[PDB]
């Protein structure tokens, strides 16, 4: 009724606080995951030089 | 009487690169003109 009540409001600001930084964390985790994929694609000049060399010019 | 002229020499055929008008249609295919202007250099200097 009284000694672990308060032992427990005692401990609540510190659990509440690293709880918060916890979850600060994980979302920091998530946005520094995030990357964007920049792909290269063949240029559609050498597919007109091949086009070219196929008609025999 | 000296000498007249060496028949054997031939003057070289002085190659021209073919330019192309700019155009946009010019940017978008630089590189295979290009390729093209170069492929005529090379044939009139080797002669086909």
């Amino acid at each position: 009724d009284i000694m672990v009540p308060s032992f427990v409001y005692n401990k609540l600001p510190v659990i509440h606080f690293l709880q918060e930084k916890r979850a600060e964390q994980k979302l920091r985790r998530v946005l520094d995951e995030t990357y964007t994929e920049w792909t290269e694609e063949l240029d559609q000049a050498h597919v007109t030089d091949a086009i070219t060399r196929s008609l025999n010019i | 009487r000296a000498d007249e002229v060496d028949y054997t020499n031939l003057p070289a055929p002085k190659p021209q690169k073919t330019v192309w008008d700019d155009n946009i249609e010019t940017e978008v295919l630089r590189k295979y003109l290009d390729g093209l202007s170069q492929y005529d250099m090379e044939e009139a200097k080797y002669g086909v």
